[PDB]
């Protein structure tokens, strides 16, 4: 991390980057009025946060989280046999929603559910 | 002047979002193996055959479900003492003749 | 007819009755169809600037007539709105736990009837009535008022 | 751009951190001066050396950014400039135009060929003597 | 100026006897040496705005002129 | 505060007393009840109207 | 109580004397009627642009902020040594006094009201106008609709005024008001 | 750059001497900018046109001992004298001096 | 400063109807004793005046011309009290940066009151510590407990007051010769005959010291309706 | 070039029109300048919400030392006599609320046979 | 007067050949008795007499009318009940 405003800082292309993040760092800041303070506030934030080697390890947390988490929910809307978005076996009673009742017998059988219902003896 | 999201987000997120669901249920589909051809009518077995039969002229046009049923509930029986397909079918064959 | 112009100026012209293209073509006409406090920030204005909002002024004007179109036919439409079938009472329908009141707490009218049941409030105003209770509404027939929407 | 925002879209008060770039840079320039070269050991310490008012770009800064709200006239901005202030705006117009030279004459079609043949023109026809409409988006069947 | 345009149909003697005196002005003062801050010599009566010719009072010309059934 | 309890208490009172007889609607029927049985007539004019 | 209340002013000599401003109009220095003056002019009265005379009557305000600047002394109206320095401002106006600066306090709020009950009366107005009318039949019996759904379901439109007319029918037969009407023909 | 280039206080003149924008409700009277282009004529257009300062030559004398005595103030001086001073280049004198 | 909100139109100019109507005591009234309105008019009038006379302007000497127009001309002692006084005001809604502070040249902290509360983060990058917050009170040369970072408090008093520019310009400003009220009519006679008047605040200035009403369309200028 | 009166004359054609389309091209003009238009006005400068919230208050004095009551008084009070009575009106009110409260919770406590607790078992 | 920004495009100031008397606030100066508002005409405050009279006036006649309508009319569900909600003549309840 330089300490000297007139040593640039390097980054790499695209929509994450230092370059990136300068841009919009001070779109809503009063404090950023000129560019000596400006450079100064935001390599202050930059050192802070992006510097600090604990701070990586919330960061794999959140994306590890949020990736399950987009994933449940994608999988219910595909798969799941009981939630419904189109709306033919809707307009249909029961005994006629052969359609859905396709995704029964596979959704009944995932490959964890196979592969660790096994284990009951460690715990029985 | 300076941006903070993308050029175009609106149309970008919106279009794309849309196409991504889209694409992701063809492939599930396709992993379970659903049939995916639309049906637009009930499946009940019996009930389509008695409309067959409408269609072939072996049913009088107009005849009730409940006209045809095993089973009559209380309701279907008050309707039931009310019916009259052979003067309903005069009416119509009238309104057409009018019209014509 | 005016043979003085072309078909082309005459039809011009008469969309230019109200002076709306006068308008469009002329920045003096424009500044000069402002009130005065607002015509001393004119000169500012670019030409694009004008005419993207005479163009954004003009399609909003000329679309409220259509709207105005589609809204009469809506009235037409519900004010002879076919009947429908009378609901069958199916396991989970009219389901009731008390009586509505909420609209009248302590007057308590209609109290079997529901918030915009209006043939239900109708026949229980005429018990009022018959009770000496004088209650407004549900007394002229549709056809010989105004605005119902319903006339031949 | 319709949002206020205090380091691009700052309309309330007009603030700019640098200077036009139409001043030469012997009248005006924007306030840097990070490659300042070091300073003798002989010289002294005369000002309080904090960022402020006493650099000369900071205190023009300032008093641009108080003598600019008065200028004899406008400052055009280019045409791409004008067409992104009211992009919202055309684009609702023109969204205006597609629902009813678009939406509005297929809508048309599909509710009189419903009165003929029960069903829109993009529906399957039923068998199941079952009556009405029926659906209208079928993609979403 | 904007103003006197308007009025160029009469104005211009005027305006073209102005444009010599500024003219002759510009040059005697410029072409005088340094430290001397002697007043040029010309006329200022055709000069608008100097004291001998503080100018005209222009009538307004935002009059509609024309009959709009012609 | 007692001195402008007393004339929400007066109030209400005989607003209660009121409900607890009936509706506004069963009270203007025993009035209609009564003059039925004054005149002997089986249906009166409403109020405010005449024969 | 005071002279002021008594005798009712806008921008007189001996203020301070009077006892009290009973005016919350502030500014004026127009050179005419409608005119640009400095201040705000606001008032219950005699400002603004008049209606029935189609004429100003005080110029647009003039804002303490950016867009304006102060008041010249020369019309200034409300002095603040006189506006505040409140003590024993009751006895001064009176109780009628104190009934009217409560009125007077509540200038923002009318001028509220006055702009948004119009709106809300015509609101009113499509309730009132629709609730005399006899409802429309909204439901029939479920099974004779069905034994003529195509007429029923679908006459509207194929024939809008016929169908009217056929309504119209069976609500002077549903009411009993059959042989009172004349249904005018289609 | 700021506010979409309205300044936020302009100068607007009249040709009636007695007229008021508030008072009077006429229809035929056009506004002047600062430099006295009416409002007819697009800022698009007139921004182009070039409009330069023209003091009364009794000045010449005076803007003269002051290049004289400021060299570095001489080429705006000139400029001034000569009537070729614009808005901007006052703006760069302005800002060059403080 | 970005914390200033918009330019009014009374900072550019003041209208005059807010010029004072007895000129004549105006003009004769020290510097000390005007107020910002008198003060306002006293130099647009006698600023003015000076400006529209060109055949004098040559002749009259920077220190002269200074004066008439109102400006200070500037010295250490007064710039250093503006200096400070505009770098108060800018650390108002600014942040507080600079070189590390030593014994030779502590960090200044400027103040009105005896006391202000101030923060050491230490130095750069890795001798840079967390905030330690302690109040500065005058009289005391300060150092931090963590960095040994000096720091000093700087009062902008004078006199019982604090430092303003109208206390800086009372200060050292000297009013010079009492000005004449001859070269406001001469001045008024040049740019204003025959109807046009190209001095309006030398018209109004003039009609004033003649006693309000006395020049022509003056008191149709003078007579409101609101 | 000559000049028409405003809104009079159009420049889409070389013809001025026929009678009936002057009439209508004057008379609109007419209306929305001097007919229609006095609606707006009248809204705009008679009934301004932001002009209201100034009614009272004092004038801005372009000395900027006699403007200290903007600091010296809260907002809320910057209407003198008036801010006074609308606080001192409402004020009045305090006892009357309490009193009509109070009787709900008597209403209530009623309603629901709460003071018969004795009554029921004696 | 208005804004310092807005101003005649020739600058001239009429020669008034009228005779008229000049307003007495035209000539006026600040005095002890009169600190503030001396070049403004003194005017009547309509408004502290008009508005507390009509606010009585329309409260009057609001209550009045409500007493009235509630007291000389048969009773009904609401105001419009009370008017229009009987029924029809000839109608023997
Ligand atoms: C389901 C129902 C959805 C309903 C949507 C309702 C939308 C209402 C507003 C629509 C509108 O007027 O938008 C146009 C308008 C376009 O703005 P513009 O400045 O003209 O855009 C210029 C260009 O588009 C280019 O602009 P730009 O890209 O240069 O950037 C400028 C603009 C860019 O932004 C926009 O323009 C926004 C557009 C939104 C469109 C939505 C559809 O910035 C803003 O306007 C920012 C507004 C403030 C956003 C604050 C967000 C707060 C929540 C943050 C998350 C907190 C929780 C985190 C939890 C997880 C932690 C790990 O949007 C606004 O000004 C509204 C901003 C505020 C919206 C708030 C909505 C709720 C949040
Ligand atoms: C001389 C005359 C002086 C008149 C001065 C003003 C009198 C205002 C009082 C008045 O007329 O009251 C009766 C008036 C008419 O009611 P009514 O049906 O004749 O009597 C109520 C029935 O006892 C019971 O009928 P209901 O059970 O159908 O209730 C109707 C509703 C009466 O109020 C309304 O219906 C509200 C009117 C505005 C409707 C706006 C709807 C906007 C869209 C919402 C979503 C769809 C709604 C569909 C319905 O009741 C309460 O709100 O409404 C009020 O009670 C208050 C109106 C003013 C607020
Ligand atoms: C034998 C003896 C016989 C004796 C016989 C004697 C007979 C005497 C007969 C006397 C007849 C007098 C007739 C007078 C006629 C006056 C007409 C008039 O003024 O016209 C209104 C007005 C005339 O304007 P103007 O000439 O500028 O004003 C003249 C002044 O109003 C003139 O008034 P002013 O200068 O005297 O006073 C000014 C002020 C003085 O005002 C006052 O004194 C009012 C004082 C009220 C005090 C408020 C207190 C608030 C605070 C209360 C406390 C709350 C808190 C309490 C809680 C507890 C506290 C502890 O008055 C007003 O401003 C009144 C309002 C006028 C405008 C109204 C606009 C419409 C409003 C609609 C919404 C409201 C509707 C409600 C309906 C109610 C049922 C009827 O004309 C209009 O409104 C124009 C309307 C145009 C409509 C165009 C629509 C366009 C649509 C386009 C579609 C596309
Ligand atoms: C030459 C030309 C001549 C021309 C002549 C004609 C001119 C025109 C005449 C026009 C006449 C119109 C008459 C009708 C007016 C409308 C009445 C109305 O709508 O009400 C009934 C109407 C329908 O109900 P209803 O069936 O007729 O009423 C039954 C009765 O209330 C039955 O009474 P109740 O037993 O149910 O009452 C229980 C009591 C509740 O009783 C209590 O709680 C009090 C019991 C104790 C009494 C003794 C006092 C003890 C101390 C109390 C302390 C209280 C304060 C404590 C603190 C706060 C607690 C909340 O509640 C009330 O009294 C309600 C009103 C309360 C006062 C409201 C303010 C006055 O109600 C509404 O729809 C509500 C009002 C809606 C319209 C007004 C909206 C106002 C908006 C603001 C602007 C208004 C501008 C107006 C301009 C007008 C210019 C003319
Ligand atoms: C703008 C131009 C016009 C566009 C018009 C669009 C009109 C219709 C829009 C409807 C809502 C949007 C979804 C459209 C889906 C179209 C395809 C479709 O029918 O999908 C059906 C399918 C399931 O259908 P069934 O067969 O009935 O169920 C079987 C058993 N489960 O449902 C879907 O896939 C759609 C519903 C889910 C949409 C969102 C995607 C799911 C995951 C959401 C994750 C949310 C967490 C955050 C994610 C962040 C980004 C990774
Ligand atoms: C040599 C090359 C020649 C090429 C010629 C191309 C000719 C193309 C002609 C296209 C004609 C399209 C006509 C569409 C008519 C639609 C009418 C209609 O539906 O009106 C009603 C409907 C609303 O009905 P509702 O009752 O409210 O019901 C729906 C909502 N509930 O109204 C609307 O949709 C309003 C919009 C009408 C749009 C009409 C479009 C006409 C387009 C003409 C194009 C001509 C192009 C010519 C090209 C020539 C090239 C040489
Ligand atoms: C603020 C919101 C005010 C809403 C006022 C209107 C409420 C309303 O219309 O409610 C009725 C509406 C339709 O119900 P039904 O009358 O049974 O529908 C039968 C159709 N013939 O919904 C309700 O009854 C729910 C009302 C909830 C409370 C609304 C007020 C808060
Ligand atoms: C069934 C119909 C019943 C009708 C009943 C009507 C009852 C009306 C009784 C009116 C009594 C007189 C009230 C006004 C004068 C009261 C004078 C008095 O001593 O009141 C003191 C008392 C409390 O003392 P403080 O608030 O500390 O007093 C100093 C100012 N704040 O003041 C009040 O209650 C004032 C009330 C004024 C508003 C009353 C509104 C009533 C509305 C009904
Ligand atoms: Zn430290």
């Amino acid at each position: 991390p330089p300490t000297r405003l007139s040593t640039p800082l390097y980054s790499e292309g695209g929509a994450f980057t230092v370059n990136w993040w300068r841009n919009r760092y001070g779109l809503y800041s009063r404090r950023q009025t000129d560019p000596m303070l400006a450079e100064f506030l935001f390599r202050q934030q930059v050192k802070e946060w992006f510097y600090d080697v604990p701070s990586y390890n919330y960061a794999a947390l959140v994306g590890l989280a949020l990736g399950i988490l987009v994933a449940v929910i994608w999988r219910h809307f595909l798969f799941n046999p009981d939630v419904y978005v189109r709306r033919q076996e809707l307009r249909k009673m029961w005994p006629d929603r052969h359609r859905q009742f396709a995704y029964a017998v596979p959704y009944l059988n995932p490959q964890l559910k196979n592969l660790l219902l096994p284990y009951k003896n460690s715990f029985i | 002047g300076r941006r903070l999201l993308h050029g175009n987000y609106f149309t970008r997120y919106l279009f794309g979002s849309l196409a991504v669901i889209w694409i992701a249920e063809y492939a599930a589909a396709c992993q379970y193996g659903i049939p995916r051809h639309r049906n637009p009518n009930w499946m009940w077995s019996w009930w389509l055959e008695k409309q067959n039969q409408i269609k072939n002229g072996e049913i009088p046009a107009n005849t009730p479900g409940y006209a045809m049923v095993k089973w009559n509930n209380e309701a279907e029986q008050r309707w039931l003492k009310t019916l009259n397909v052979e003067a309903m079918n005069e009416e119509f064959a009238r309104r057409r003749e009018a019209y014509y | 007819i005016s043979t003085s112009e072309t078909l082309n100026q005459k039809i011009l012209r008469w969309l230019d009755v109200t002076g709306m293209l006068t308008r469009w073509h002329s920045r003096r006409e424009f500044i000069l169809d402002m009130d005065p406090y607002f015509r001393k920030n004119s000169g500012m204005w670019t030409e694009w600037e004008r005419k993207t909002l005479l163009f954004l002024f003009y399609c909003c004007t000329l679309a409220t007539p259509y709207s105005a179109y589609l809204d009469l036919q809506e009235l037409k439409h519900q004010g002879t709105k076919p009947p429908r079938p009378v609901s069958l009472e199916s396991r989970f329908m009219n389901q009731r736990r008390y009586d509505f009141t909420w609209m009248h707490p302590q007057d308590k009218f209609c109290s079997e009837c529901r918030p915009v049941e209006l043939e239900c409030k109708k026949m229980c105003f005429d018990r009022y009535r018959s009770m000496d209770y004088r209650m407004y509404g549900f007394q002229r027939p549709r056809i010989q008022t105004y605005y119902s929407f319903s006339t031949c | 751009k319709h949002f206020f925002t205090d380091g691009a879209n700052d309309y309330v008060t007009g603030w700019e951190n640098t200077p036009p770039l139409k001043f030469p840079a012997s009248v005006m320039k924007p306030c840097d001066y990070s490659m300042t070269k070091p300073i003798p050991k002989h010289w002294k310490l005369r000002g309080s050396g904090i960022h402020g008012p006493e650099n000369t770009d900071l205190m023009k800064l300032v008093l641009w950014n108080r003598l600019k709200q008065k200028r004899p006239q406008r400052e055009v901005p280019n045409i791409n400039y004008l067409k992104d202030s009211i992009r919202l705006e055309l684009s609702v117009n023109w969204w205006l135009m597609s629902c009813i030279f678009l939406w509005g004459p297929w809508l048309h079609w599909g509710q009189e060929y419903q009165k003929v043949h029960e069903q829109p023109p993009w529906a399957m026809k039923r068998i199941d003597g079952l009556r009405g409409e029926g659906y209208f988006t079928w993609f979403l069947e | 100026e904007w103003r006197v345009l308007d009025f160029i149909d009469d104005e211009l003697p005027r305006l073209l006897a102005e444009k010599r005196e500024i003219e002759k002005a510009r040059e005697q003062v410029m072409s005088k040496a340094p430290g001397d801050y002697t007043q040029p010599v010309f006329d200022s009566s055709v000069v608008v705005p100097t004291p001998a010719n503080l100018g005209r009072n222009y009538p307004t010309l935002n009059l509609p002129s024309g009959d709009p059934t012609e | 505060t007692g001195f402008w309890f007393i004339p929400n208490y007066i109030w209400w009172e005989r607003r209660y007393a009121y409900q607890k007889a009936g509706f506004h609607w069963e009270h203007t029927n025993r009035k209609l009840q009564a003059r039925k049985e004054a005149l002997g007539m089986d249906k009166v004019p409403a109020s405010g109207m005449d024969w | 109580g005071c002279e002021a209340v008594k005798n009712p002013l806008i921008g007189g000599p001996n203020q301070k004397a009077r006892g009290a401003i009973t005016s919350g109009f502030a500014g004026g220095g127009a050179k005419r009627l409608g005119g640009k003056g400095y201040g705000i002019m606001a008032d219950w009265c005699d400002h603004g642009y008049s209606f029935t005379k189609g004429q100003a009557i005080t110029g647009m305000p003039h804002w303490p902020l950016w867009c304006g600047g102060g008041v010249p002394d020369k019309f200034i109206k409300i002095d603040p040594d006189v506006h505040f320095n409140l003590q024993g401002y009751r006895e001064r106006i009176g109780w009628y006094g104190f009934f009217t600066a409560f009125l007077q306090a509540n200038y923002h709020a009318f001028v509220y009201f006055v702009r948004f009950i119009p709106i809300n009366i015509a609101i009113f107005w499509i309730y009132v106008n629709e609730r005399q009318r006899e409802p429309q039949e909204n439901v029939m019996d479920h099974e004779e609709f069905f034994r003529d759904f195509d007429s029923i379901y679908l006459g509207q439109v194929f024939d809008h005024h016929r169908f009217a007319e056929w309504l119209a029918r069976r609500r002077a037969v549903k009411w009993g008001y059959a042989d009172q009407i004349h249904i005018p023909p289609v | 750059a700021y506010n979409g280039g309205y300044p936020f206080h302009y100068v607007v003149q009249y040709d009636d001497p007695n007229y008021d924008c508030e008072a009077d409700f006429e229809f035929e009277e056009i506004p002047r900018d600062e430099f006295g282009v009416p409002a007819h004529i697009p800022p698009e257009l007139s921004t182009q046109i070039r409009h330069t300062y023209y003091v009364p030559p009794q000045y010449y004398p005076f803007l003269k001992k002051l290049g004289e005595d400021t060299p570095e103030l001489k080429p705006y001086t000139d400029k001034l004298i000569m009537g070729d001073m614009t808005y901007d280049d006052y703006e760069e004198m302005f800002y060059k001096f403080a | 400063y970005r914390h200033w909100h918009r330019m009014s139109e009374d900072d550019w100019a003041l209208p005059l109807d807010s010029m004072p109507e007895d000129v004549k005591t105006l003009m004769a009234t020290p510097q000390t004793e005007r107020g910002f309105v008198e003060d306002y008019w006293y130099n647009r009038i006698r600023g003015e005046a000076t400006l529209l006379d060109p055949e004098a302007l040559p002749s009259k000497s920077y220190i002269a011309l200074a004066r008439d127009m109102g400006l200070q001309i500037v010295d250490e002692p007064s710039s250093h009290m503006m200096g400070l006084i505009e770098l108060y005001e800018y650390l108002r809604g600014a942040s507080f940066v600079g070189p590390f502070g030593t014994i030779e040249n502590p960090v200044l902290v400027p103040a009105v009151g005896q006391e202000r509360v101030v923060a050491c983060t230490g130095g750069v990058g890795d001798e840079e510590h967390f905030t330690l917050w302690f109040r500065c009170r005058e009289g005391f040369m300060y150092r931090c407990g963590e960095c040994d970072q000096i720091f000093m408090l700087v009062r902008l008093y004078y006199e019982d007051r604090y430092w303003t520019q109208t206390l800086v310009r009372d200060t050292f400003m000297s009013d010079g010769d009492m000005f004449d009220l001859k070269t406001l009519e001469r001045v008024h006679k040049m740019w204003n005959k025959d109807e046009m008047v190209r001095w309006e605040v030398g018209y109004w200035a003039q009609d004033y010291v003649l006693g309000k009403g006395v020049l022509p369309g003056m008191v149709e200028e003078h007579t409101r309706v609101n | 070039v000559t000049r028409y009166p405003s809104g009079t004359r159009t420049i889409m054609s070389p013809y001025p029109g026929g009678p009936v389309y002057q009439w209508l091209r004057i008379n609109y003009n007419y209306f929305k300048r001097y007919q229609w238009r006095r609606v707006g006005r009248w809204q705009m400068r008679s009934w301004c919400y932001w002009k209201a919230a100034f009614y009272g208050v004092p004038e801005w004095n372009i000395d900027p030392t006699k403007n200290q009551w903007r600091w010296c008084v809260d907002p809320a009070w910057y209407g003198g006599m008036r801010d006074k009575a609308n606080m001192d009106m409402y004020r009045l009110m305090v006892y009357p609320f309490f009193g009509y409260a109070l009787l709900y919770l008597h209403s209530r406590f009623k309603q629901n046979d709460k003071y018969n607790v004795f009554a029921k078992w004696r | 007067r208005g804004s310092v920004f807005q101003m005649p495009s020739t600058p001239v100031y009429p020669l008034t050949t009228t005779k008229k008397v000049a307003p007495p606030t035209a000539l006026a100066k600040r005095t002890p008795e009169q600190p503030f508002g001396w070049g403004s005409p003194v005017r009547e405050d309509r408004a502290w007499r008009v508005v507390p009279r009509n606010f009585i006036i329309l409260v009057i006649v609001y209550l009045s009318g409500w007493a009235a309508i509630k007291t000389m009319l048969p009773r009904g569900g609401s105001i419009l009940g009370q008017i229009y909600g009987g029924p029809p003549k000839g109608r023997l309840i």
